[PDB]
């Protein structure tokens, strides 16, 4: 999910963008 | 907005803000 992958990568909101997809 | 690791609410938060009305899903399952 897109918050374990956030915890362990850093998410600017331009790859904030492609989990709006 | 910081470029950093997101793992607090703040994730859910700034999803909210790119997104504008909730076109994502997930939530810790418990």
């Amino acid at each position: 999910g897109i918050v374990e992958q956030c915890c362990t990568s850093i998410c600017s909101l331009y790859q904030l963008e492609n989990y709006c997809n | 907005f910081v470029n950093q690791h997101l793992c607090a609410s703040h994730l859910v938060e700034a999803l909210y803000l790119v997104c504008g009305e909730r076109g994502f899903f997930y939530t810790k399952p418990t």
